[PDB]
């Protein structure tokens, strides 16, 4: 069968308001490879380089979708998951608390 | 535990544009060291850590020229495998194989191991003995006959007693000032509103490397993982890896608490509580 | 190093 994705969004290190980060959003277990994985910008894509397509021992497929940032505290950031498995698009939302 | 090398392709099907993509990573234990991708133009084996980048033209020639004939192989394979099934020509259908050494305490191979799959469900792999194969339903059983035929499981046992060993030990060499170092992780205690009766303790583990590692959380000496929130290992970014535990406590109780980090990067288990 | 080779499916 298909696997659903799960989605994890966080920031390489503590986030500091004005101080330059890394974004994450690491998505894994879902199957087929087949995805589209979007870092957002106050809603709007940034262009985030991907990892090279790597599965785990049960098959299913892991990615890292990553870019520089500088959180502050307006704008609000977000990772958008599309997949076979999901009627609609998954999204999460950045919180420097998780 | 032991340092492993290991490799993981997969080919996808693509009727839509008649042909179909295979994509190959390297990995020495958590490390991701070369990448294949028959989408590139002029497509080559690739670094993808500093460590390989030393070695020359001959090894990344040898290594393009087998992705190339993997490719092809796992190219034609999809076609076999839908056949087999029976499956429409207009869907597309994914094909894996991973495969891979452990170094033993010796310097020999501690366990090898070579499996595929089709469509995400277990297909056909090699047994411990690397000497025979289990097939997972009909379609595989034609699939093993031909292996068998073809005496296949003595070449990936050749190779992975043999140059699968010797080339991790050659890259744990090459990599040794960061495959063999352990790098222990940055840890803090964050606290977080919750609900009625309950504030959360988060306890962070960031930077670390190997992927190992173990947080716990435990109320009065004795372990608290009823509902200690564990989330999965996550990359950093830069080649380490991030995890946290969380637990709700009593407000005014924070101090009663404590999270231990066990990692092969600390001299001794760490002890962390909220401020 | 991968494996030099493999057969069909």
């Amino acid at each position: 069968v298909a696997r659903p994705p799960k989605v994890q969004v966080y920031s390489r290190h503590p986030a500091e308001n004005g101080k330059p980060n890394y974004l994450n959003c690491y998505v894994s277990g879902f199957h087929p490879p087949q995805i589209e994985i979007d870092l957002l910008k106050n809603g709007e894509k940034m262009n985030a380089e991907q990892s090279d397509l790597s599965f785990s021992k049960d098959w299913s497929f892991y990615l890292l979708v990553h870019t520089e940032f500088t959180p502050n505290a307006v704008d609000q950031y977000s990772c958008r998951v599309k997949h076979v498995t999901l009627d609609k698009p998954k999204i999460v939302k950045w919180d420097r608390d998780h | 535990g032991p340092h492993s090398l290991s490799y993981f392709y997969t080919a996808v099907s693509r009727p839509d544009r008649g042909d179909s993509r295979f994509i190959a990573v390297g990995y020495v234990d958590d490390t991701q060291f070369v990448r294949f991708d028959s989408d590139a133009p002029n497509p080559r084996m690739e670094p993808r850590a500093p460590w390989i980048q030393q070695e020359g033209q001959d090894y990344w020639d040898r290594e393009t020229r087998k992705q190339r004939d993997t490719s092809q192989t796992y190219r034609v394979g999809l076609k076999n495998l839908r056949g087999y099934y029976n499956q429409s020509e207009a869907g597309s259908h994914t094909y894996q194989s991973m495969y891979g050494c452990y170094l033993g305490p010796d310097g020999l191979l501690l366990r090898g191991y070579r499996q595929y799959a089709y469509d995400g469900a277990d297909y056909i792999a090699l047994n411990e003995d690397l000497r025979s194969w289990t097939a997972a339903d009909t379609a595989a059983q034609i699939t093993k006959r031909k292996w068998e035929t073809a005496n296949v499981a003595e070449r990936r046992r050749s190779y992975l007693q043999g140059l699968c060993v010797e080339s991790l030990r050659e890259y744990l060499e090459m990599g040794k000032d960061t495959l063999q170092r352990a790098e222990p992780p940055k840890t803090h205690v964050t606290r977080h509103p919750s609900s009625d009766l309950g504030v959360t303790l988060r306890c962070w583990a960031l930077g670390f490397y190997p992927k190992e590692i173990s947080l716990t959380w435990q109320r009065e000496g004795q372990d608290q993982s009823q509902d200690m929130e564990l989330v999965e290992t996550r990359p950093s970014g830069d080649g380490t890896f991030q995890k946290w535990a969380a637990l709700v406590v009593p407000p005014g109780e924070e101090q009663s608490y404590t999270c231990h980090v066990q990692h092969e990067g600390l001299q001794e288990p760490l002890t962390l509580r909220w401020d | 190093a991968t494996e030099i080779r493999e057969l069909l499916v």
